[PDB]
């Protein structure tokens, strides 16, 4: 299979560097043209620079000419993207894609990894406070019964969230997070079956990478 | 600098029919007879996907209900029939020219049945007791349509500060909407009240839905 993983993501204050990294494997790295995409919080899409199957050609996006480079070790089967001169412009998802092989002309990017986030501000890390959310002790059981998970507190984003460590997949909803008084917060729901809980377990798992925190709470009833 | 318009900005169709959305390209993005126009699908979480490349050629492993038409400088994507899992915004992407640029995307949403939220309120954990706050949540899951307002009150007399509110976007299982609703205070002031209520008025319900939470039980 085709992989590209990003990494090196992280919060970093106004004017400093960063480093990120894709990971290639499953496919025949230095036949294909690279590029870092990214995505800012408004979501719209901005192709940020392009490298050639080489690495002899290069070519940037306005916005990043001379402050970013991007460069290729084909022998690691890695795509590089330096970064330099950071701005709040330059908050966002970082993609690594791969452009289709194909003649007569430019292409296409046919594959592209999760993405790696990167936050550009003179605000610090926070941890998040997870905490349970069991029902109320008066209220009633009927068929199904609801629980969550609340993340409060915490800087930058992203936190990720699971229930029974991948488990427990549908009847999930985690919420966008919210930014109030430059701290998000953000909460988890599960419904499940009111036979298996309490009986069986229930845990919500957090984690956010850029205070290396990862919690996981088991949900109680009171 | 090639320049993208994408229309409608957003677009909401029901289920098994059909769905076109259009790129104009600010100039031409043909070549050698081919054209240079991408698809692209985002769905909320993921990266995107190719769906169509060069106007016409359907990307392997994507269903034949996606197909694009066009040339030079007018593009469009058709969807047919529409399914639940096409939820997600889609982006136009020309290569003809570097830099390579997108349009500002179209966003599909699904038309349904209306329905009812089913709400649940959640009591502050004692373990956030502790450290002096208290936060009471309320989710209001699966409804259509996305139009919704949440009102707190605490011993009958409502408040708007410290009220946080979030939703998901659509579901791509049962096209539903869902929201979040968490009022924090001081756990101080938590103990002085009783009765924590969040009311939920909804088109699918003339009267509001409430649920509520008292600390005598």
């Amino acid at each position: 299979e085709v992989k590209l993983v990003e990494s090196g993501g992280d919060l970093v204050k106004p004017g400093g560097s960063l480093k990120l990294s894709c990971a290639a494997s499953g496919f025949s790295f230095s036949s294909h043209g690279m590029s870092w995409v990214r995505q800012t919080p408004d979501k719209r899409l901005e192709w940020v620079a392009l490298i050639s199957r080489g690495g002899s050609y290069t070519y940037y996006s306005d916005s990043v000419k001379g402050r970013f480079t991007i460069s290729r070790d084909n022998a690691k089967n890695t795509l590089y993207l330096q970064m330099s001169g950071l701005r709040s412009e330059d908050t966002a998802i970082y993609y690594c894609t791969r452009h289709k092989g194909l003649r007569r002309g430019t292409n296409a990017m046919d594959y592209w990894g999760q993405g790696t986030s990167v936050t550009v501000s003179a605000a610090k890390t926070t941890p998040p406070s997870v905490y349970p959310l069991a029902p109320g002790s008066a209220a009633q059981t009927n068929s199904m019964v609801t629980l969550g998970c609340l993340v409060k507190g915490y800087f930058p984003e992203p936190v990720t969230v699971t229930w029974n460590s991948g488990s427990l997949s549908s009847g999930v909803h985690t919420f966008p997070a919210v930014l109030q008084s430059d701290l998000y917060t953000l909460s988890s729901s599960v419904t499940v079956p009111s036979s298996t809980w309490p009986s069986e377990t229930v845990t919500c798992n957090v984690a956010h990478p850029a205070s290396s925190t990862k919690v996981d709470k088991k949900i109680v009833p009171r | 600098d090639i320049v993208l318009t994408q229309s409608p900005a957003s677009l909401a169709v029901s289920l098994g029919q059909r769905a076109t959305i259009s790129c104009r390209a600010s100039e031409s993005v043909d070549n050698y007879g081919n054209s240079f126009m991408h698809w692209y699908q985002q769905k909320p979480g993921q990266p995107p996907k190719l769906l169509i490349y060069r106007a016409s050629n359907l990307e392997s492993g994507i269903p034949v209900r996606f197909s694009g038409s066009g040339s030079r400088t007018d593009f469009t994507l058709t969807i047919n029939p529409v399914e639940a899992d096409d939820v997600a915004t889609y982006y136009c992407q020309q290569s003809n020219e570097d830099p390579r640029t997108f349009g500002g995307g179209t966003k599909l949403e699904i038309k349904r049945a209306d329905a009812a939220p089913t709400v649940s309120i959640f009591p502050p954990s004692s373990e956030q007791l502790t450290s002096g706050g208290a936060s009471v949540v309320c989710f209001l899951n699966n409804f259509y349509p996305k139009d919704i307002n949440v009102k707190w009150k605490i011993d009958g007399s409502e408040r708007q500060n410290g009220v946080l509110n979030s939703w998901t976007d659509q579901d791509s299982k049962d096209s539903t909407y869902s929201m979040s609703s968490t009022l924090t205070l001081t756990k101080d002031e938590y103990e002085r009240h009783n009765s924590y209520t969040c009311e939920a008025t909804h088109k699918t319900s003339t009267s509001p839905i409430v649920k509520s939470f008292n600390r005598n039980e």
